[PDB]
């Protein structure tokens, strides 16, 4: 989520994410990132009828948060540092 | 008025056919590409939705030559067509 | 019985209720009668996606 090529530790809630940056020897102090506007994020594992995963579906070179259901695919862009 | 040479990048704003040269000064919209894409590594969406269709070179012949009046526009001396 | 509504208690009016009829779930129909007629609930768990 830092966009550093490293895997950061994160917990996703619907309005915020708790992010611990990977500093390549351990992790950084966790930060709570509050999402802007009225953005609501999917929480993986929350609903058995849909897939929630981090993947690059825009082709930008960053994993984005993606929700796949029977009727649509919704992508929340990764703007870095836990911001969506 | 102050420059002798112009290099112009056309994003689909003016005709690129073989029947008439394009004018230096034109109007109208550019063309929107189908493979529109975005990038997020700078913390914001940067989105590309057009592409250069032709590159064309103009000379301010009025300024360069002698006995020239009217200043009707830079005159195309050559162009490059790009098809995609 | 198959409905959504707000409650009418004195401290439940802001409580959103959902109700269903067991009769309309057609659970019994899933298995043949010959396997027994006594069909009773042992446990219920709830998932809220």
């Amino acid at each position: 989520l830092m966009g550093a090529g490293l895997s950061d530790l994160v917990l996703i809630g619907p309005k915020s994410v708790r992010l611990y940056a990977n500093t390549r020897d351990g992790f950084a102090k966790g930060k709570d990132v509050v999402q802007s506007g009225e953005i609501t994020l999917p929480v993986p594992g929350a609903d058995p009828r849909k897939l929630v995963a981090f993947s690059d579906v825009l082709g930008s070179g960053q994993a984005h948060l993606v929700e796949v259901s029977a009727t649509k695919v919704t992508c929340w862009p990764n703007l870095g540092r836990g911001r969506f | 008025a102050d420059w002798l040479f112009y290099l112009v990048f056309d994003y689909g704003e003016r005709s690129n056919n073989l029947k008439t040269p394009p004018a230096f000064s034109t109007t109208g919209s550019w063309l929107c590409r189908q493979d529109r894409f975005s990038r997020y590594e700078y913390g914001f969406e940067i989105r590309t939705r057009r592409l250069c269709r032709q590159v064309l070179m103009y000379h301010h012949l009025q300024a360069l030559d002698s006995k020239i009046t009217e200043h009707n526009g830079p005159t195309l001396v050559s162009r490059l067509i790009l098809n995609y | 019985n198959n409905n959504l509504a707000f409650g009418a208690g004195t401290d439940t009016k802001t409580s959103l209720q959902a109700s269903v009829s067991f009769a309309d779930l057609k659970i019994r129909e899933d298995y043949p009668a010959s396997l027994g007629k006594i069909r009773r609930i042992k446990q219920i768990s709830v998932t809220l996606p």
